[PDB]
């Protein structure tokens, strides 16, 4: 949740 | 898995 996988940015 | 909140970076499980 925020940058990274999942959610926010990232995949 | 991230910059956040849940594991990686910021809040829950690691820095």
């Amino acid at each position: 949740a925020x940058v990274x996988w999942x959610w926010x940015w990232x995949w | 898995v991230g910059a956040x909140a849940x594991v990686x970076w910021x809040w829950x499980w690691x820095w």
